[PDB]
């Protein structure tokens, strides 16, 4: 069982909440939200059959829907304040009978809502320039809104990577590190570079981290 | 609502021992059917939660068997028979005998591992950042145990306050360590002001506190 989300990462305050969420039985789906640094909360259910149950703390601004001929699952949060910022998550369970039912089985990735009236903003990358260990990295500065992806060498070099959480500045924009520890040794030889992605500016951004020219 | 109480909220353990984790409800979760629907997850940094059991004490396919549950009506217990590296993040316990569904507030397992120093690197702005009249300067403390450290910015020996901002990684699934990273934002004018950036490191596993800094401009 895989589970698919979709949706739009940036909602503005009063607009509606649109995710999607695709089964690759039949079954039951739930969805639960994460408030960024904070616990699970159980949003919704719709059973094999559609009946529905909602969490009365939405206050009635939540709808789940099944599409008529395939496994595909539409969470729709009405109204949406800065309290309905949070990761998103879709799960699933099988359905064999009225006797034989379950839930929260199968999690799909977590689709991050931010709820603001701010416009999308691609970041700003710069090398974090470097006996026996050396330490380089990438600053990616002023992005909105969350998150950014950083990979290095392409997915080659995992090995004592650390990216760190992103910072949320004064100005209203994302600020974050990611940095590699490696041996000395490699510097004159092997290529460093960071790969930057924000998908909500369509950026991908490659910067080879290099010691600064004497 | 069912009120899940998880204890400890905190939980750090010594590498191959057991740990346990209360969840205990407010009303009891027997359903009409006979069942018990009390589940548990783990949730591993940057990652969805994964459940490991359902009906109380049934293990889901792939979890290993150091996992186990147990309870009935209020009070249930999730065990790990010897703690790995990798068993580090939340754990979870849900009720859904009943509408709303209900989760725990979390536990979060700590490997307590022996003290480790960190590593200390201060990087100067770049070239390309200060053209747009902004400086970042920034220090990492890499792999270091406890989690308990303090960075102290220094700009020709003046103490800095209130123009920094740092964050610090999850324990590290293999070595059980964490990882700090200090950003000191300044305009490109009060960085060209002055020369001798410090980063001073305060931890366990030092003996006296570490200061890494360089003069700006030097290559
Ligand atoms: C509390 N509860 C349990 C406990 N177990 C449980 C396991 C998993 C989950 C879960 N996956 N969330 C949730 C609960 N099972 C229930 C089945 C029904 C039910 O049959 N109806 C009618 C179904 C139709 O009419 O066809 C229904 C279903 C969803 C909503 C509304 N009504 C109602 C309530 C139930």
């Amino acid at each position: 069982v895989q589970l698919q989300e979709s949706g739009p990462g940036l909602v503005k305050p009063s607009e509606t909440l649109s995710l999607t969420c695709t089964v690759s039985t039949s079954y039951i789906v739930d969805w639960i939200r994460q408030p960024p640094g904070k616990g699970l909360e159980w949003i919704g259910v719709i059973w094999a059959g559609g009946s529905t149950g909602y969490n009365s703390a939405l206050r009635s601004r939540v709808s789940i829907t099944k599409d008529t001929s395939k496994n595909q699952f539409s969470l729709k949060l009405s109204s949406v304040t800065a309290a309905d910022t949070a990761v998103y998550y879709c799960a699933s369970a099988a359905y064999y009978s009225y006797y034989n039912y379950d839930g929260f089985a199968y999690w799909g990735q977590g689709t991050l809502v931010t709820v603001s009236s701010a416009s999308t903003k691609g970041p700003s990358v710069f090398p974090l320039a470097p006996g026996g260990t050396a330490a380089l990295g990438c600053l990616v500065k002023d992005y909105f809104p969350e998150p950014v992806t950083v990979s290095w060498n392409s997915g080659a070099l995992t090995s004592g990577v650390h990216t760190f959480p992103a910072v949320l500045q004064s100005s209203g924009l994302y600020s974050l590190s990611s940095v590699v520890t490696v041996p000395s040794s490699s510097l004159g030889t092997q290529t460093y570079i960071c790969n930057v992605n924000h998908k909500p500016s369509n950026t991908k951004v490659d910067k080879k981290v290099e010691p600064k020219s004497c | 609502d069912v009120v899940m109480t998880q204890s400890p909220l905190s939980l750090p353990v010594t590498l191959g021992q057991p740990a346990s984790i209360s969840c205990k409800s407010s009303q009891s979760l027997l359903y009409t059917d006979g069942k018990t629907y009390l589940y548990w997850f783990l949730q591993r940094p940057g990652q969805s939660p994964r459940r490991l059991i359902y009906l109380v004490s049934k293990l889901d396919s792939g979890v290993p068997d150091r996992f186990s549950g147990s309870g009935s009506g209020t009070d249930f217990t999730l065990k790990i028979s010897r703690v790995e590296a990798e068993d580090v993040g939340v754990y979870y316990c849900l009720q859904s005998t009943h509408f709303p569904h209900t989760f725990g507030g979390g536990t979060k397992v700590e490997i307590k591992r022996t003290v480790a120093a960190p590593s200390v690197f201060i990087f100067p702005p770049s070239d390309e950042q200060l053209k747009s009249g902004t400086a970042s300067v920034v220090c990492l403390l890499n792999n270091f145990y406890p989690r308990e450290a303090k960075v102290q910015w220094k700009v020709d020996n003046a103490l800095q306050s209130g123009n920094s901002q740092e964050s610090v990684t999850e324990q590290d699934s293999k070595d059980s360590t964490y990882s700090l990273s200090s950003t000191l934002t300044l305009s490109k004018a009060d960085y060209e002001k002055h020369k001798v950036y410090a980063c001073e490191v305060t931890h366990q596993g030092l003996s006296s506190p570490v200061t890494k800094s360089f003069n700006r401009g030097e290559c």
